[PDB]
């Protein structure tokens, strides 16, 4: 047990990190216990500040441990019993440089009432005032550390990262805190290690091994210990890693951890608090030799340990701690105001307190700790003690809370001229203030996030494969819509996707659409069809001026007009807009007319009345058979004008929907009685008074047959594909309407030879 | 001083010795008695013995700091397992505090504050006392089971009142329990602010039951003022007035049947043989019996007055709580032989591996999963000692329902036990069977039929209205009116919102028997008198009017006949369509058949092969309207023809209601074309019997004009029986026409 004893009216203990626990810390551990001796003497030579008393110290070791510091802390509050190395009473103790160091004894310290202030305790399980109450700080919690992580991710496009932990109090912390700042700018950490301080070979490759398996994270997040800091770093070199590290305040802009092994950690971005260097404490360390300083039992071991010798063998003993081989540790100024933070309380406890006399009176024999932290360590205010500024950084105030402000820095590894050194980059007072001129590793800062890429809406397919937080784009959606960020949902078939490719809407179908192209043609055929139809009411114009006797087509020819008077007119119908009023009448029209002009032929082939009635018999036969299968074909007119021709959503068209190979059944037997008649007929060997007639009735249904015999296979081949494939489909039922006509002209040419 | 036991594995004590005598040395002597038992015990640590490290407490937090450093300076005397301790909850506050740093798990035995729960402040310690949150549970479970709802919550101005409270308003809610009322009782804040209190408690009758967490005056002073106002209530009171007399003193007021929940215990019978026989000599290993015996029996052993005394005369009764100590002890002793069958199983004593106290696995793994059995059991088998994953133990609680009928006053009877069960022994309750209800506290408007209901909760969660919509409103998810099928009652399907398809057709005689027989059987008259005169064909012709005006007559009688007929039908898409093409083209055919015979005499004052054309092609244009009205129109079922307040009567063609103004409008010009023709004749000689039909015909047309608005008013939302009764009329002056138009030929013919 070797620990630093001085003596004095009142006592500020401590607890420094001097060994990492046989090796000792050359910038962690001596160089802040020497300034918390150089600011204690400094006080007692003072005439501002607490006078008549001097102030002892009780500072001890922790071996970078938290059970350890727990019984260490044990000798804290030994005075402070009276029940039964004599204890001295403590006013207060200097808190630990490790956050578990300080967990530890704070917990201990909050029973017996010492108030306890540490100087690199940056972790954000503290500073909850229902546990920890006796707990100040002069450094900022380990929260505004997180988020000028995740903006200096931000800044350089960095989202793709990794990170690892400690499994002391410090590093899960703060790992949680970064979660939600790692979210909130639409990045995310591949994965969370927590890393323990047991070994080497059992952990530490095992997650240099899980980074190094895959090289899409080129940067990663070191947000850990300077304890195990060390061997990971020099684990790097067995392993030859060429990763972009992004440390805490933990490596800080330490030179003993990278000792050997500087060739992996190049352009490794570390954060350190901002903390103007002491010129008084330069020259206390610079002219400090182990012959004039035998206060402190460590610093025989630093001496034989930094520089290499035994008090090599022997040394000169002549060469002492000059700037070529020694640099001021960033957290120095944190211990100097931490010593003056009782100092300057005290100051304001004591002479308040007992304004008769500026020495101990009868009142100080017995400490408090409910006054003295909560009133006047929580509103101390006084300028830094050694620095050339007077701004707001240069006083020292604690929160609400207890802390301090943040003023994180960013430092930059940046070996340049052959000297391996850190370098300032920019600050973090409250917003990015960095400026280019790292030299990062091979020459430019290394790119990351090649998991995920911007993509295009094109594709709109972000799945998400075995791994997390990375999707790939592909192509997808052969005119569908995507809604979802994952999912190339199939739309409706008889619609298109929108711009936007939220939806699918109904792209807009092309009728006949009277002049257009091929299309249009029917419609030629269905104006000539028209011209027909006049010449027909021509032939009628000629037929009632005087008709023959002899004809007998008193009713016959009118009815065989009117038949194939509306089969050009229904051509027009079947190439007009698919409307359910003309869909209904498109499957009347047709076997309507049909029925009725073959029906006049055969009946007009086999007093006179009776043939008229037995015309309109089998032609009102047929026409009720008609309506009878109408009703279940037109009932659907409401539904009818749907699309179809659904084959992959290939440019789906609009059309009747209904009664497609109704419609061609139901010709069938609508010829199947034409036929039927015609060969019924025998040629018609009769008087020669019709006999020419008859034999025009047996040419024109001859021709009739053939036509329709090959018009209906016509219609099979045609069948759906509108506009393209309908039109001749229109363009036959057309010819259909047309042929009808030049079987008419027979009776024409008839009344031709009466004309003259 | 310390108290030192010889032994292996020491124990640790913190009982508040300072002297106090029946709360320090009870427990003392208690787990004194329990560790001299159970090493001379075997089936638990047969080869090593226990130790005791007795450290009083004095009831202080700073003397318990100092007391415990000496547990945690040892092993930072023999490395201690562990400390029994927390009488009180600061002092059990604080050396859980300063022992969990060390990792020496603790046993507490009488520290019930809710604020130890938790194990992130307090991981290392576990307790055997049931916290005092833990009667929340039981006392909703007792509300619910005795159908009591509306509570008058009751809270204290101290951490258990509160803790209690808010726990038990966390666990009502899973028990459907709302609070009434929130109230506060300060320690001791006014006598006069009590009354105003417990009025604020009794602001509302509705409410009867009262949750009590109180301590034992605060309670006793408000049942003061509660019997000062005189008023009844059913108290469900909480331990502090647990089975006390003292409470309740003598003002009985209302605390007739009121529930109170009360620890258990287990009247330990060796202990009591054990404890009467302690003499100053014999038990020397004890420090403060001395004190203990010098100020019970006030003498001095210096003055050799003391040993007259003795513990034989006065009566012993233990303090509700040395079953609890006794409880720790054997959960300590039970986790350490679990240890030693678990890490050195070779060796029958204590073997190398448990020299450390491994305090970090112990408590975690083989102290919160103890399931040994009840100690000293009176034979009661209730046992369950287990402590939770919250590092806490459980009880059970005797109910102790207050009853003044046996022994006049202050009589309290057990009535059951809350052990991982409900347990209500109904017929010992005073409110038995043969009562006007067990004084129901119930609830705010929850009784409802669920035939009417509204359920908008205008004031407290239980409060919730249960009022009907007027026209029921198509009630489906019995919180909003719905609108599924209308705004009126649907058929209400099962018990939600429906939409009946019922309508009337007017198909079984209802109110139009008449015009459907009439309509018939002039339909078939007609048509059979018509061939008569196509039997000949060749003596009317003579006469003139021919074939051409023949087969006009009678195609225009068989189609308005018809279209009588036809409105007796089902309102399908197909009947709205036919409905206007009945009368579109019936009524056109016959007005233009009269028109063409009419035309042809005005034209003499012919074409006979063109008569026909002139006909039909004012048919045809009338047609020509018709098919261009019905395309824009789209006739259609109308499913609203009901008025706002009636259910679903009829479905008659809404399309169709607009198009009957139009129906008419049509037949205007059908009536516009008679009257023309009928102007043109002018004189009518000789044969024209058509001439006074026509007239005929003209009436009737004023006749159906006259007929025409009460349809647009009355008679199209009425049960159509009068709009069926118009086309029967129309068919008949149609066919009386055709009687005074064939009316030659019925008595030529004769
Ligand atoms: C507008 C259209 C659709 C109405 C229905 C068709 C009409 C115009 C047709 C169908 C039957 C036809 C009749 C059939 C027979 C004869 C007998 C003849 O000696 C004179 C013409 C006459 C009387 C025809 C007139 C026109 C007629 C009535
Ligand atoms: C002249 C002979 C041969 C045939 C009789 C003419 C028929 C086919 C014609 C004459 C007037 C035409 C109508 C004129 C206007 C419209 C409105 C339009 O939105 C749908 C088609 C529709 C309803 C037409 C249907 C066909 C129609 C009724
Ligand atoms: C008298 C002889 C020449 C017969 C004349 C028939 C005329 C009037 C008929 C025959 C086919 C008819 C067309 C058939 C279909 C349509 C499409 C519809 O959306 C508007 C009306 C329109 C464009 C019709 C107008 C009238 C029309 C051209
Ligand atoms: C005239 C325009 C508006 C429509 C023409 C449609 C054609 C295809 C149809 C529709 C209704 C049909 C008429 C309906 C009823 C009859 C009565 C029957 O005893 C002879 C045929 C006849 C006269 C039909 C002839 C063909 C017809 C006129
Ligand atoms: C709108 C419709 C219903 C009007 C009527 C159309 C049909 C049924 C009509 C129009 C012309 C009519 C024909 C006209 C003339 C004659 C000659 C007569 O000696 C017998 C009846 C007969 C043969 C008729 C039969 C019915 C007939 C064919
Ligand atoms: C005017 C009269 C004398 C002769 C002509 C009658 C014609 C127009 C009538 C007779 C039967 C009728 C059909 C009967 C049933 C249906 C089914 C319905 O879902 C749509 C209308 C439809 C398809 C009707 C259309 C019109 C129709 C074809
Ligand atoms: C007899 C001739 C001259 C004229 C009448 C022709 C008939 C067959 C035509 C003309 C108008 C047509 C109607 C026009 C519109 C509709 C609405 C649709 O949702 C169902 C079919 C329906 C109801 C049609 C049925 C057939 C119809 C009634
Ligand atoms: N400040 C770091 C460690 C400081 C140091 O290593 O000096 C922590 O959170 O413990
Ligand atoms: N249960 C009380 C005291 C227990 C007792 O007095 O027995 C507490 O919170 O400490």
């Amino acid at each position: 047990r070797r620990e630093i004893k001085i003596e004095g009216d009142l006592v500020l203990g401590g607890l420094f990190p001097i060994n990492e626990c046989g090796r000792i810390n050359e910038d962690r551990g001596i160089q802040r216990l020497e300034a918390m001796l150089f600011a204690i003497d400094e006080i007692n030579k003072d005439d501002y500040l607490l006078p008549g008393v001097k102030l002892g110290v009780h500072i001890l070791d922790t071996c970078s441990r938290d059970t350890y510091a727990l019984e260490q802390s044990l000798e804290f509050v030994r005075a402070s019993l009276t029940k039964v190395n004599i204890p001295l009473l403590i006013a207060g103790v200097i808190g630990g440089s490790y956050s578990s160091v300080s967990i530890q004894v704070a917990n201990l310290l909050r029973l017996f009432q010492i108030p306890q202030i540490s100087y690199a305790s940056t972790s954000a399980k503290l500073s909850d005032k229902s546990r920890y109450d006796y707990f100040a700080r002069t450094v900022p919690p380990d929260f505004y550390q997180a988020k000028a992580m995740a903006e200096i991710l931000r800044f350089f496009n960095w989202t793709y990262v990794s990170t690892v932990a400690s499994e002391g109090d410090y590093g899960e912390t703060g790992i949680e805190a970064f979660e939600q700042e790692a979210r909130l700018r639409n990045i995310c950490i591949a994965t969370a290690e927590k890393v323990g301080r047991s070994n080497i070979r059992k952990s530490y490759d095992s997650v240099i091994r899980e980074l190094l398996q895959k090289p899409n994270a080129r940067v990663v997040v070191l947000f850990m210990r300077s304890d195990d800091s060390r061997e990971l770093i020099a684990a790097a070199s067995r392993a030859n890693a060429s990763f972009t590290w992004v440390a805490s305040d933990g490596w800080g802009a330490q030179e003993s951890i990278i000792k050997g092994s500087e060739h992996v950690a190049y352009g490794a971005i570390t954060l350190e608090l901002a903390s103007q260097p002491v010129r008084q404490f330069d020259r206390y360390f610079q002219s400090l030799n182990p012959y004039n300083n035998h206060r402190n039992p460590w610093f025989r071991d630093f001496w034989e340990q930094k520089f290499q010798c035994s008090l090599r063998r022997v040394c000169d003993k002549h060469l002492a701690i000059d700037s070529s081989n020694y640099e001021q540790e960033s957290k120095i100024m944190f211990v100097v105001n931490a010593v003056y933070a009782m100092a300057h309380a005290l100051h304001k406890m004591q002479r308040t307190l007992c304004p008769n006399t500026t020495k101990l009176c009868d009142a100080m024999k017995i400490l408090d700790g409910k006054k003295l932290y909560k009133d006047y360590l929580l509103k101390i205010n006084f300028t830094a003690p050694f620095n050339p500024n007077k701004d707001a950084d240069s006083i020292v105030k604690f929160d609400t809370f207890g802390d301090g402000m943040g003023r994180y820095n960013v430092f930059n590894f940046q070996n340049v001229g052959g000297k391996y050194s850190y370098l300032k980059v920019g600050h973090w007072a409250e917003t990015l203030s960095l400026d280019v001129n790292s030299i990062h590793w091979s020459r430019n800062s290394v790119p990351t996030s090649q998991c995920s890429d911007p993509c295009a809406p094109n594709e709109m397919k972000n799945m998400q494969p075995g791994d997390v937080c990375c999707w790939i784009c592909i192509p997808c959606e052969p005119y569908e819509y995507l809604a979802d960020e994952f999912t190339c949902m199939d739309c409706g078939s008889g619609q298109w996707p929108t711009a936007d490719l939220t939806g699918c809407y109904d792209l807009p179908e092309d009728y006949i659409r009277w002049e257009d192209a091929w299309a249009i043609g029917p419609v030629t055929i269905a104006c000539l069809g028209f011209m027909c139809t006049c010449m027909v009411v021509t032939v009628f114009i000629k037929h009632n001026n005087t008709p023959l006797v002899k004809a007998s087509g008193r009713e016959l020819c009118y009815i065989l007009l009117f038949g194939v008077g509306l089969s050009y007119c229904m051509t027009f119908f079947f190439i007009a807009k698919p409307s359910p009023v003309i869909c209904a009448l498109r499957r009347l029209g047709l076997g309507s007319s049909f029925a009725i002009c073959y029906s006049a032929l055969l009946t007009k082939t086999n007093k006179f009345i009776s043939p008229s009635s037995q015309v309109f018999i089998c032609l009102g036969l047929i026409l009720v058979q008609i309506v009878m299968v109408s009703v279940w074909l037109i009932l659907e007119a409401p539904g009818t004008r749907r699309y179809t021709l659904a084959e992959k959503r290939e440019t789906v068209i609009l059309k009747c929907n209904v009664k497609d190979s109704s419609m061609l059944i139901s010709l069938t037997y609508d010829v199947i009685l034409v036929i039927l008649c015609t060969v019924y007929a025998f040629k018609t060997r009769k008087c020669p008074e019709n006999f020419n007639e008859a034999k025009f009735i047996g040419f024109t249904m001859y021709t009739t047959c053939i036509i329709w015999l090959a018009f209906l296979p016509i219609f099979y081949v045609t069948s759906s594909d509108y506009r393209v494939q309908t039109t001749t489909m229109c363009i036959s039922v057309s010819l259909s309407g047309f042929v009808v006509l030049g079987c008419l002209f027979a009776p024409k040419v008839h009344i031709i030879l009466f004309q003259p | 001083k310390v108290l030192t036991l010889e032994g292996d594995l020491v124990l640790g004590g913190l009982f508040p010795v300072h002297v106090n005598e029946h709360r320090g040395i009870q427990r003392l002597e208690a787990m004194l008695f329990a560790l001299d038992r159970i090493n001379r015990d075997p089936h638990l640590l047969p080869g090593v013995r226990l130790g005791a490290h007795i450290l009083d407490s004095c009831s202080k937090d700073t003397h318990a700091l100092e007391q415990a450093l000496d547990f945690v300076r040892a092993s930072l005397p023999t490395a201690i397992t562990g400390v029994i301790g927390g009488s009180y909850s600061d002092v059990s506050i604080q050396v859980a505090n300063l022992l969990r740093l060390f990792q020496i798990p603790q046993i507490s035995y009488a520290s019930t504050s809710a604020k130890l729960s938790d194990k992130s402040r307090y991981d290392y310690f576990a307790r055997t006392v049931p916290p005092d949150f833990f009667q929340a549970k039981a006392m909703a479970e007792i509300l619910r089971f005795f159908n009591w709802t509306y509570v008058s919550t009751v809270a204290s101005e101290g951490d258990y009142g509160e803790t209690g409270i808010e726990a038990f308003e966390l666990e009502a809610r899973a028990r459907n329990i709302c609070v009434a009322t929130s109230e506060k009782v300060g320690r001791a804040m006014s006598r006069a602010a009590f009354e105003g209190v417990v009025r604020a408690l009794l602001q509302k009758p509705s409410a009867r039951v009262a949750v009590l967490f109180t301590r034992s005056e605060d309670a006793r002073e408000l049942l003061a003022a509660s019997q000062r106002l005189n008023a009844s209530f059913t108290w469900v009171a909480s331990d502090g007035w647990g089975a006390l007399e003292s409470v309740v003193a003598g003002s009985e007021g209302a605390a007739e049947g009121a529930i109170t929940i009360e620890l258990a215990s287990y009247p330990i019978s060796d202990f009591a043989s054990y404890f009467q026989s302690l003499d100053p000599w014999n038990n020397s290993r004890n420090p403060w019996f001395r004190e203990f015996w010098e100020q019970r029996f006030r003498c001095s052993f210096r003055q050799r007055d003391c040993a007259a005394h003795s513990l034989r005369a006065v009566p012993f009764e233990q303090e509700s709580k040395i079953m609890f100590v006794v409880n720790a002890v054997y959960a300590m002793a039970h986790a350490l032989h679990n240890m030693h069958r678990a890490l050195c199983p070779n060796t029958t004593r204590l073997c190398d591996a448990m020299r450390p106290v491994n305090g970090r696995r112990l408590y975690k793994d083989f102290v919160l999963n103890v399931k040994f059995d009840a100690p000293f059991r009176p034979a009661d088998t209730h046992n369950e000692v287990r402590f939770d994953r919250f590092g806490d133990g459980i009880g059970r609680y005797n109910i102790f329902t207050y009853l003044r009928a046996g022994s006049g006053r202050y009589r309290y009877q057990k009535v059951g036990y809350w052990a991982e069960g409900l347990t209500l022994d109904t017929s010992l309750i005073p409110w038995a069977s043969p009562s006007a209800g067990p004084l129901p506290a119930s609830r705010c408007s929850e009784p409802c039929l669920q035939n009417e209901v509204k359920s908008v909760q205008p004031g407290e969660v239980c409060c919730w209205l249960c009022i009907p919509c007027q026209p029921y409103e198509y009630r489906l998810d019995e919180f909003t009116c719905a609108d599924c099928g209308l705004g009126y009652w649907p058929n209400a399907s099962l018990t939600g919102c429906f939409e009946l398809p019922q309508e009337y057709i007017r198909w079984g005689d209802a109110w139009a028997v008449g015009p459907v027989t009439i309509a018939c059987l002039g339909a078939l008259a007609t048509l059979f008198v018509l061939g008569v005169f196509v039997r000949h064909n060749a003596t009317p012709v003579v006469k003139a009017s021919g074939r051409e005006l023949c087969y006009i007559l009678l195609g225009g009688v068989f189609l308005c006949y018809c279209m009588t007929f036809i409105f007796i039908a089902k309102p399908s898409t197909a009947v709205c369509t036919l409905r206007r093409l009945g009368l579109g083209t019936a009524f056109s055919v016959c007005y233009s058949a009269l028109l063409t015979k009419t035309n042809r005499i005005a034209r003499i004052f012919i074409s006979p092969a063109s008569q026909v054309a002139i006909c039909l092609a004012l048919i045809s244009g009338q047609l020509l309207i018709v098919v261009a009205w019905l395309v824009v129109e789209a006739p259609g079922t109308g499913k609203e023809t009901a008025p706002e307040r009636r259910e679903v009567v009829t479905l008659r063609c809404n399309h169709r209601d607009a198009s009957m103004l139009g129906s008419l409008a049509y037949n205007v010009l059908l009536i516009a074309l008679c009257t023309l023709y009928a102007f043109k004749t002018r004189k009518c000689p000789e044969n024209f019997n058509e001439a006074k039909f026509i007239g005929f015909t003209m009436y009737t047309t004023c006749i159906i004009w006259l007929a025409f608005l009460p349809i647009f008013y009355v008679t199209s939302s009425d049960y159509r029986v009068q709009t069926t009764t118009m086309c029967v009329s129309v068919s008949l002056s149609g066919s009386v026409v055709l009687g005074c138009l064939f009316a030659p030929k019925l008595h030529i013919i004769l």
